Parts: C-alpha cells; sequence; structure tokens
RNA sequence: GAGAGUUUGAUCCUGGCUCAGGACGAACGCUGGCGGCGUGCCUAAUACAUGCAAGUCGAACGCUUCUUAAGAGGAGUGGCGGACGGGUGAGUAACACGUGGGUAACCUACCCAUCAGAGGGGGAUAACACUUGGAAACAGGUGCUAAUACCGCAUAACAGUUUAUGCCGCAUGGCAUAAGAGUGAAAGGCGCUGGUGUCGCUGAUGGAUGGACCCGCGGUGCAUUAGCUAGUUGGUGAGGUAACGGCUCACCAAGGCCACGAUGCAUAGCCGACCUGAGAGGGUGAUCGGCCACACUGGGACUGAGACACGGCCCAGACUCCUACGGGAGGCAGCAGUAGGGAAUCUUCGGCAAUGGACGAAAGUCUGACCGAGCAACGCCGCGUGAGUGAAGAAGGUUUUCGGAUCGUAAAACUCUGUUGUUAGAGAAGAACAAGGACGUUAGUAACUGAACGUCCCCUGACGGUAUCUAACCAGAAAGCCACGGCUAACUACGUGCCAGCAGCCGCGGUAAUACGUAGGUGGCAAGCGUUGUCCGGAUUUAUUGGGCGUAAAGCGAGCGCAGGCGGUUUCUUAAGUCUGAUGUGAAAGCCCCCGGCUCAACCGGGGAGGGUCAUUGGAAACU
C-alpha cells in the first residue's frame, strides 16, 4: 500500500486466541457474571466420567472426565497415567494442554491434586502424574 | 512549613540518610522539594556530604531543620554562619 | 464519633455554626435594610449605607467571609449609594 | 550446588583431559557409559558448541546460572574479542588463582581451600571462591593454615607457572603480574563456539 | 513579562456576535509513517466589535476565559 | 538480526500450524541445607469477632480527688491537630494523567522577614451544686464560676476603591506617587528587674510552601455506533465565587460540536517505570515514587487557612446489633486477624532506640507511619552437601558376540578441611540527640534573666547477646527434578502387544518399541527441577524499518468525478516543514557509564549520561 493508504487504514494485525479458554474467565457469585481472569489451573467436579475412542489413525479407550469447573462452564479433560480413582463429584484440579487423539478435550486433570489419587507404581516423571518418591 | 529533614536511604539494618528539603506534610521518603546533603551514620565519624550555600539559603527563606539535621548542620558550622547572617 | 476529639469538635463546631450563622443574618439585615431603604427612596439613606459597611467589614473580621467577598460588597454598595 | 561426582568421567565425556594430565583420558578414552565404547554417530554443531560451553564451565567448576552472568559481563567490556575476555575473567576467578599459584593440586582442592578460608586476598580472610581477583592483588594462605601437609604438597610438587603469576614460596603469596593471554589460556577449548553457543 | 500563545488563522464563523471562530491549520507527522498530515484545530475568539468576517486571515492571542468557550482574542486582521 | 519440524511418489514456491529463547506479585507436581536482599489477596470496592491505627497542651482558664502545703490524678472550657501520615482503585475516555506554557482572573494555617498596633469595657456559659425525664443512648431545669472563650466601644487604611499625575503592557489593563469618601483588630501567659526577656495576640506587605483555574500537544476498541446539543453556543445585564467563566439567573439572538470521528456503546485509574525485541516496535501499569479518585450505598452541608472530611456531623437506603418497643448503635479499601470466593498469597508479634509527623517552652505524651522480628524456595544473589592419593579396574547392578564391556578412581582403603554443622566462649556500629549541668561570643538593655550562636560534661538500643570474631570435635547430619525417535545434548535391555498408554508438532503402540511401563546407563540443570497460565521473540504471520495482488489469498465490471494525496522548468522572497546553536525543563528512584561500601555478588551509596515528534530564543536556505 501506499503510505497514504497506510496513513488512512494502518496496518491491523490479527487477534490471537486461547488453546484453554476455560482457564481464561472467573465467575463473580453476587453479579452472577464471568470475569476475565488468567488462572494456571482451575478447580472442576466431575460430572461424568468414562472412556473415549480416539480419532481415525489410533485405537486406545482414551479416559475422560466432563467436568463443570468452578466458573460454571463445563469441559471435557484427559486423565493421565494408567489407573485412576476418580468418579462424578469428585473434586479435580485442571490445566491447560490438547489431546491430539479425542476430539473435544482441551484439558488435563493434574494428578496428586484434590481427589486426584497418584499414578500407582510410577517411578519415572514423578512430578507429573503426582507420585510421591518411594 | 518547610523543612529540613533526613530522608532515609539504603537497606535494611543498613540505613543511609539524604539531607533533602521538603514540606513538613509530605511522606518521609515521599515527595520532597530539593535534596541538599547526604548524612552516612555507619561511619565511626559520621560523613556529612553538604551544599552550604543551598542549606544556608533555605534557612535564610525559613526552613525548619529536625533536631538531627540542626546537629549535622551545626558541626559544619553552618548555623553559626545563618546566625551571623541574621546578624 | 468513635474519637474523644472527634465528640469535641462535633459541640463545638455546632456552637461556631449558630454563631456564625446569627452574625451573618445580621450582615444580611444590615445590608437588606440600606438595599430596601435606597429602593424606597428614604432619607437616613446615608446613616443606613455607614451601617451596613460596618456590618460587612465587622463579618470579614470573625472570619465569617473572605476578604475579596468583603471589598466586593463594599464596591456593589457603593456602587448603590 | 557444587558438582561432586567423578571428574574422570565429566573430562572423557568432554574429550579432553580438565586436570590436564591426561590421565582420565590415557585410560579408557570414551564418553561415559555402556555405549562409550563403541563407534558412536557424529554430532551436530549444537553438539560442538554446547561442548564447548561444558568444557569451559566444568573446567571452572562453575553453575550454568554463574556461568551465564561471567558471559554476560565479558560482553559489556569493550575492546577485545569477546570470547578472549570471557575466558580472562573464569582465569581471575579467585579459585583459578591458586590453582595457577600451586596452592592446590586441582581446582576443586583450590576452591575447598577458598571455601574453608585458608586463603587471604591482601591479608584479608575470603571465602568465595567466586571472588574476582584483580592484577596486583596478592593472595596469600592463612598464617594458622600455612603449616597443613597438603598446601606445602601442592607447592613442592607444581613446578610450572604460567607467565604472568608471580609467586613465592616461603611467603606462599602470589599474584597475577597481566592478564593472561590467549596462547597461555588453554588452547584446545575455541572461544568463538562458546560465544556462538550463548548467541542462541 | 511573560508572553501567551498568539496563532495565525483564518475565519469560518462570524454569525455570533462578539465573536468569531478561527482554524489554525497545523500539519503533524503520523507517529507510525511520519507522513505530514494536515489537521484543523478551531479556536472560538472574541471579537470586540464583530469586525472580521468569515474567510478573513486574522491573529489571536490567548487570554482569560471570555465565556464557555471563549479562550482567544483578536489581534489583527491581515487578509480579507 | 542463527533457525528447525510438518502439504508431495519426489521437487520448487506459497502458506498456516508447532518447537528451540526470555520473562512472572504466578499457581500446581516432585524434591528440599543455609545465608543476604527483596516480594507476598492479581479473585469479592465481598461481610467482618477481637485488640490497636489521633491525640496533645496545667507556661490559656476555672474546678475536683489523694501524698504530709507536696507531687500524682480526675473530668471542664479553650488552643492546635484531626484535610498529614496509612489503605484501595470502585469510578473515571476526563485538562484525570504526561509534557510544555499561561494567570494583568486567584487563594494559602503553621515557617521566615519588614512595618505598625497591642486601648478601653461589658454580658455570658460550661465545669460545679442540686434537680426533671430515660431501659440505654443521652437530653433538659434552677443557681453560681474563669479564661488566650464570647460581644461592644475607641484608635489603625499600609487593604480595597475613586480621582489626578508619571511610567509601562497583551485587550481587559500593570506599577509607583498624591489626594480623597466610607468603615474595619487585638490576649494575655511564663520570667527577670514602672522597665524588661521570651512565647503568644492584631493589621498590612514580601518570601517560601501548599492549593486553585485556563491552555497547546500525547497516550484504548467499535461506523454491523452519524448525527449530537437547548444553558445548549454567543451577547447585555444581574447575582455568586479565593478567582475567570452560562458558574447561576432575566432578557436578546440561533448558535455550538461532528467523517481531522461528534454522540453512543465497551473497556480502563494515568505516569516515572517494568518484560520482550537487533531496532522499529509489542505487552504490562505489582512492589518503589508522583498525580488523581474513592472510604457500606446515595445525597448535604457544618467547622476550618485548608474537607463537602477513611477512623467527623445531618438525611435516605441495604445490612448487623441493643431495646423496657418509646427509641438507640455501627461501617477494616488503617495494622494484624476471621469467614467467604479462589489455582493462589503472611503474625491477631517488639519498639518508639533511629528517620519522620501532631501537640507542648521543654521534659515529655501519641504515632500498627516507620523501624525490627515472625511465616512462604515466591524471586534474585552467595556458599555447601567434602578435598587429595587411590586398580588393566573389588564386590554387586546392568549388559554380553559369554571373551568381555559399563556403572568406575567411582567405591573400598589411606592422608587432609571445617565453608557449614555441634559445642562453648568474646561481641558491635546503627546514638545524632533533646533536656539538664557548665561556661564563652554576638545583638539588645540602665541592668538583668533571657534570645541566637559557639565549646565541654551528662544522658538514651525494640532489633539483641543480633551480625560478627575466636577456639574444640566430626565426612560426619545436608540432592533432587526432568529429559534421552527427529526437531534436541543424551541408548540399551526386558515387560507390553493399535492393549495399556505417550504426545508441543511430526507422530509412536498390530509379539524383536532407542517414542509406551520398568530397569541400567547417559544428557540438562541444580536447591531446585518440570507442567500449566500470560506477554514478547522467533512471525517479513499487518512488512514505516520490512511483504504482496497474470496462474498460489489478493485489481472494484467500467467510467465521471467532490474532498483528499501527489505534482513540470525557473528568478526573487518567506521561513511553516527541514537542519543547527544557546537557554529552561523532561523530579527522585530504576536502566546504562564511571567511582565507591557491604569478605564476593545480589544489594547499597556518589557522580554522570540518556530520555521530548517539548517551550523560548539565534542562525542556514538546498529541498517541501
Ligand atoms: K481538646
Ligand atoms: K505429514
Ligand atoms: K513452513
Ligand atoms: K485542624
Ligand atoms: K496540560
Ligand atoms: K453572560
Ligand atoms: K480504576
Ligand atoms: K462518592
Ligand atoms: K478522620
Ligand atoms: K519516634
Ligand atoms: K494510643
Ligand atoms: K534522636
Ligand atoms: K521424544
Ligand atoms: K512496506
Ligand atoms: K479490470
Ligand atoms: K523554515
Ligand atoms: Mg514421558
Ligand atoms: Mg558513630
Ligand atoms: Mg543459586
Ligand atoms: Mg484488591
Ligand atoms: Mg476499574
Ligand atoms: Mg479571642
Ligand atoms: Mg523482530
Ligand atoms: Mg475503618
Ligand atoms: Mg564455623
Ligand atoms: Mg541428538
Ligand atoms: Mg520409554
Ligand atoms: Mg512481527
Ligand atoms: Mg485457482
Ligand atoms: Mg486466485
Amino acid at each position: 500500500p501506499t503510505i497514504n493508504q497506510l496513513v488512512r487504514k494502518p496496518r491491523k494485525s490479527k487477534v490471537e486466541k486461547s488453546d484453554s479458554p476455560a482457564l481464561n474467565k472467573g465467575y463473580n457469585s453476587f453479579k452472577k457474571t464471568q470475569t476475565n481472569v488468567n488462572s494456571p489451573q482451575k478447580r472442576g467436579v466431575c460430572t461424568r466420567v468414562g472412556t473415549m475412542t480416539p480419532k481415525k489413525p489410533n485405537s486406545a479407550l482414551r479416559k475422560y472426565a466432563r467436568v463443570r469447573l468452578s466458573n460454571l462452564i463445563e469441559v471435557t479433560a484427559y486423565i493421565p497415567g494408567i489407573g485412576h480413582n476418580l468418579q462424578e463429584h469428585s473434586v479435580v484440579l485442571l490445566r491447560g494442554g490438547r489431546v491430539k487423539d479425542l476430539p473435544g478435550v482441551r484439558y488435563h486433570i493434574v494428578r496428586g491434586a484434590l481427589d486426584t489419587a497418584g499414578v500407582n507404581d510410577r517411578k519415572q516423571s514423578r512430578s507429573k502424574y503426582g507420585t510421591k518418591r518411594p | 512549613a518547610v523543612k529540613i529533614r533526613l530522608k532515609r536511604m539504603g537497606s535494611k539494618k543498613s540505613p543511609f540518610y539524604r539531607i533533602v528539603v521538603a514540606d513538613s506534610r509530605s511522606p518521609r521518603d515521599g515527595r520532597f522539594i530539593e535534596t541538599v546533603g547526604t548524612y552516612n551514620p555507619l561511619k565511626d565519624p559520621a560523613e556529612v556530604v553538604l551544599k552550604e550555600d543551598l542549606v544556608l539559603d533555605w534557612l535564610s527563606k525559613g526552613a525548619q531543620p529536625s533536631d538531627t539535621v540542626r546537629n549535622i548542620l551545626s558541626k559544619e558550622g553552618v548555623m553559626k554562619k545563618h546566625h551571623e547572617a541574621k546578624n | 464519633p468513635n474519637i474523644e476529639s472527634a465528640i469535641k469538635r462535633v459541640r463545638t463546631s455546632a456552637n461556631a455554626n449558630a454563631k456564625n450563622s446569627s452574625q451573618t443574618n445580621a450582615m444580611r439585615t444590615a445590608i437588606k435594610k440600606f438595599e430596601e431603604a435606597v429602593a424606597a427612596g428614604a432619607d437616613n439613606v446615608d446613616a443606613l449605607y455607614n451601617e451596613a459597611v460596618k456590618a460587612v467589614d465587622m463579618a470579614a473580621t470573625k472570619g465569617l467571609i473572605h476578604k475579596n467577598k468583603a471589598n466586593r460588597d463594599k464596591i456593589r454598595l457603593s456602587k448603590l449609594a | 550446588s557444587r558438582y561432586t561426582g567423578p571428574s574422570w568421567k565429566v573430562s572423557r565425556r568432554l574429550g579432553i583431559s580438565l586436570s590436564g594430565t591426561g590421565k582420565e583420558l590415557a585410560r579408557r578414552p570414551y564418553k561415559p557409559g555402556q555405549h562409550g565404547p563403541n563407534s558412536r554417530g557424529k554430532v551436530s554443531e549444537y553438539g560442538m558448541q554446547l561442548t564447548e560451553k561444558q568444557k569451559l564451565r566444568h573446567m571452572y567448576g562453575m553453575n550454568e546460572r554463574q556461568f551465564r552472568t561471567l558471559f554476560i559481563k565479558a560482553s559489556k567490556i569493550k575492546e577485545g574479542k569477546h570470547g578472549v575476555n570471557f575466558m580472562v575473567l573464569l582465569e581471575q576467578r579467585l579459585d583459578n588463582v591458586v590453582y595457577r599459584l600451586g596452592l592446590a593440586t586441582t581446582r576443586r582442592q583450590a576452591r575447598q581451600l577458598v571455601n574453608h578460608g585458608h586463603i587471604t586476598v591482601d591479608g584479608k580472610r575470603v571465602d568465595i571462591p567466586s571472588y574476582h581477583v584483580e592484577v596486583g592483588q596478592v593472595i596469600g594462605v592463612r598464617e594458622k593454615s600455612q603449616n597443613i601437609s597438603t598446601i606445602k604438597e601442592a607447592v613442592e610438587a607444581t613446578v610450572g607457572r604460567p607467565a604472568f603469576v608471580s609467586f613465592d614460596t616461603e611467603k606462599l603469596e602470589g599474584s597475577f603480574t597481566r592478564l593472561p593471554e590467549r596462547d597461555e589460556l588453554y588452547p584446545e577449548i575455541d572461544e568463538a563456539l562458546v560465544v556462538e553457543y550463548y548467541n542462541q | 513579562r511573560n508572553q501567551r500563545k498568539v496563532y495565525q488563522g483564518r475565519v469560518v464563523s462570524d454569525k455570533m456576535d462578539k465573536t468569531i471562530t478561527v482554524v489554525v491549520e497545523t500539519k503533524k507527522n503520523h507517529p507510525i509513517y511520519g507522513k505530514r498530515m494536515k489537521y484543523s484545530k478551531k479556536y472560538k475568539a472574541h471579537d470586540e466589535n464583530n469586525t472580521a468576517k468569515v474567510g478573513d486571515i486574522v491573529k489571536i492571542m490567548e487570554t482569560r476565559p471570555l465565556s464557555a468557550t471563549k479562550r482567544f482574542r483578536l489581534l489583527e486582521v491581515v487578509e480579507e
């Protein structure tokens, strides 16, 4: 564009959007609205727990939970590690992170936090999966 | 009224002071009108750096040194100069 | 008030308001009497003019009005006279 | 944090002798681990640059954070080649000065001496191995410490002192007459690779 | 004595008595691209006798507030 | 000024996506030795138990209770303070803020300096005593009492104003002189000897300080928001204010703003600064400092130099609490702390010793400011978790091509060190002081006390027996986390069999997996490590620096054209742009440069530089 063209209509950049939107919004019980708060994690209650089929390339029974977060937004989160103790009405903590295999999972359930028990027999990468040092 | 007083500086347990002309109502470390010297009590002979001419001018304008600053100005002899200037 | 000095100031400020309102109303009545005399074309206008100026200055004393307000009123009264 | 693990394993991983004796490399000059003895694929350019960076920091027994800050200071120096200046500062580090003077056989030993405070700079105790030693500052052993077998043995054993260091045996006092020259420093290490590494 | 800002401009409204509207017509560099762009500031100046007409080049000096929007006083009329 | 992976059978180009860096008031997972310095409700401007955060003055005044007439209290009146300091940022898109000007349209207690005055009288009321009502909160009645409380009268016009001169400015006008009309004030206390010192009191002026108003320019999004305005725009008067002003009001007009974005909607405290970047820029607006705004919500004024007042008053409302049902009390966004929300943020601690602030003549009293200490690896910095010698290399683990390789000089063993740790001892600076005791010099006096200044003695530490130093003993109590298919430094065994599972992208897993789990090794870093969240970079991926539009996304179907953008040669001139100098300013702190202090560093201190599309002013005239 000419300089006059840019002056008349300046450059405008694309606006990015979060890969983990549910973590970006808080809730104000009094006003009953959603706030704009960036949170590294968020507490939610497991409304449902089960397993899901991956996308076409892969085959498994990926373990997941449908969770209503503390800001009333309902999302689907993955459950990493081998074996878990979660059930519906179990209080969990959620972190960002997609799952390539699964269609609509954008969050991970942190292990070792709140009602999520560490992974039994985990011995390498213990920080992740939330297991104490044996 | 206008004050000549010590603004504290330095670190915890290691104070330093700047002799500054400031309005009495202002916070100690807050707004001040001008810096006129420094004062380091941690030296065995307490070390003082002073703009004697500026301090005398402010005293003539009616600044009121705090107690410690008055001792400092006396030790530097500024107070006697101010007394003679009044004469 | 939760502070003893606050309670003390409540009483004293109330009393000062009583006194100040009384004196200010007195000054206004003096000015009002002179203005009405000017309107009516009375004979004691000059005596009332002196009284109005006297009242305004005495009101400036005691700090019921600012000195600038007092001078503005004096000029206004002088123009009326 | 201070590294304490085996010394030979680190030296042979780097492929050069940290102590300079070559004793570590002489026998089994393989990278540590079970795959070391057998042939290994060539290293990428990033690996080469990383290896040079590791060479310097393992030589002087420093952590990455302190190493990184020191490199930045070297950059601030205006005159002379950047990598050369960085190596000069590495030398001026207090531990290395003790090592060069030969009051300790190894840099670990010199560091422990400084940490325990047996050394004094200009007659003043200094327990900071990281301490920066200027040209002309006199590094000496604490008077109480002078009669300990370790430092005395190290002095008698060390027979070659770099030109830039000046040392007195009886007083056990040394100092850098001048900043070390590039060739006086370790030549096997290539400072340009380290410079480019931190350029990232 | 300190000086008040005086501006040159062109009258654009005289339908109000004892006052005129002037336009300064400056240019400013665009912050990003730096081209000079025409910028128009207009002032309401008090006219003592409605001398100045529309489309007249006049000078105005800043003054104390004379009305809600007046802040300037007419000085000269250089072109009609 | 570093790139890399991924479209294909393969290739080049285009293009998006993803990664390698840094940062944080972070949180979470595992782990966890210490010290220095700093930081710690980002969410509910949600509600708040409890304790404290604003008092002081007896040398303004009159009372009242005790100690053998003392000192110590107790409540009055009166003075100053309470408008500072501390908290939060809700609101606010606005001269709120930033920067630079203007005010001849301004005010200012306490502090300095100058010139004057400081005379005469008077009536009160608290307190007190009784006494009415009330459940309480608290209101009343009667009778006394003082003041530096209150009111008159006297004198003061230098204030303001008019006039007349002289000078000057930027229109209104400013300054000085003279004259003139009308009126305006005050308080005494302590102490020397009627005089007098000192602190007070009154008027005028000037200074400093603080505040106030106006103005140029600068910094959010949305036009799938285009009309807005009726005291609105201006005038004439009048009133009001510290002051200009539609600030308000009566008349007179119909004007004012707006595509150079009005208005409306949404979001937001602004800045110095901070993070990133090669830079241009992008993001942020914690801690620290400046300004602004707010104090349960809404409104109002009173006192005052100063408030429309966080810990003041009045009214209304929501909520909490007390009632004897008549009526009352309250406001943590002060310091701690509690509940609640949340992923998530601390002790209901010590002291006024230092610096600062209020009152006092001063001792001193008050100060949750502020000094410290406490808790959190939350961050940065610093030091350890030993050092030296030590085998063709012990056992065991792992792995074997069964020979052997690797963990590995690592261990063991021997010789040394105590940073730390434990134990004992010794031990700061931070303290200047004020008052008080002595003298001495100035000015003033007749003389003194006394004032200002000067020199000695005396006097005080919460931190705290804290830092630190010395000496004895012991390798003894003190290393984890993640990663190892490529990007990417780091590889083999089992177990598993498109399962269990991994994953940032490519993608791994279907019985021989360096990609899953475990193991052994190895790499990275280290009292941290990693994950998530968010910002910048890489991203030339909005390209001003720095991209494109024949076929990859992209030339309107074409023209006529208002505004706008741009514009042929040349003489002279101008100096808006442009270049350049000087001056002023762009606070302090923080970056950056020198120089110092902490054993180093972090940190702290000193001196510089920088930082503006800045204002004033002087130059140049090529280009616009
Ligand atoms: K009082
Ligand atoms: K592919
Ligand atoms: K690509
Ligand atoms: K006050
Ligand atoms: K401005
Ligand atoms: K008007
Ligand atoms: K705000
Ligand atoms: K309000
Ligand atoms: K208050
Ligand atoms: K104090
Ligand atoms: K108190
Ligand atoms: K003191
Ligand atoms: K991998
Ligand atoms: K371009
Ligand atoms: K075409
Ligand atoms: K020009
Ligand atoms: Mg893994
Ligand atoms: Mg001292
Ligand atoms: Mg560290
Ligand atoms: Mg808050
Ligand atoms: Mg807000
Ligand atoms: Mg009085
Ligand atoms: Mg860039
Ligand atoms: Mg409060
Ligand atoms: Mg010790
Ligand atoms: Mg590799
Ligand atoms: Mg694996
Ligand atoms: Mg870019
Ligand atoms: Mg096509
Ligand atoms: Mg096409």
